[PDB]
């Protein structure tokens, strides 16, 4: 969803979802976007 | 102009304007991750000058190339010349589209 939406909020009202009770494999996040900037400020994508 | 070097390596390539900002020891970006990666402990100089007179002509010129799809990151000073279609999902697909 978070990426196969269309109406991503304007920045004045940033929509915020909560992700819980699930298993995260960020390869879907990778293949859902021809990335331009993946500057992580938390955990490295390798160890994500 | 006051130093000596065991050996000197000169790597030359044309990239775009933002990519000059991208080229630096350990930066993020499909160039600094899949196309060229300098070592973290880099001891050298990066030269960049504008060339709109040799890489441009009327009706366009698409001669140059760059990689956005690699199976992993690029190790420092390591070339990855190859034409292999990136896998998506689980298909052993070999082709465009
Ligand atoms: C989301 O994924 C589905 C299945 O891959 C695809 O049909 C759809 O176009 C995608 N939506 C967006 C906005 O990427
Ligand atoms: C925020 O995201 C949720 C989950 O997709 C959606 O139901 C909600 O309508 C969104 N709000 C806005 C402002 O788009």
């Amino acid at each position: 969803e978070v990426f196969n939406a269309t109406r991503f909020a304007s920045v004045y009202a940033w929509n915020r979802t909560r992700i819980s009770n699930c298993v995260a494999d960020y390869s879907v996040l990778y293949n859902f976007a021809p990335f331009f900037a993946f500057k992580c400020y938390g955990v490295s994508p390798t160890k994500l | 102009n006051d130093l000596c070097f065991t050996n000197v390596y000169a790597d030359s390539f044309v990239i775009k304007g933002n990519e000059v900002s991208q080229i630096a020891p350990g930066q993020t970006g499909n160039i600094a991750d899949y196309n060229y990666k300098l070592p973290d402990d880099f001891t050298g100089c990066v030269i960049a000058w504008n060339s709109n007179k040799l890489d441009s002509k009327h009706s366009g010129n698409y001669d140059y190339w760059y990689r956005s799809f690699r199976k992993s990151k690029l190790k420092p000073f390591e070339r990855d010349i190859s034409t292999e279609i990136y896998q998506a999902g689980n298909k052993p697909c070999k082709g465009k589209g």
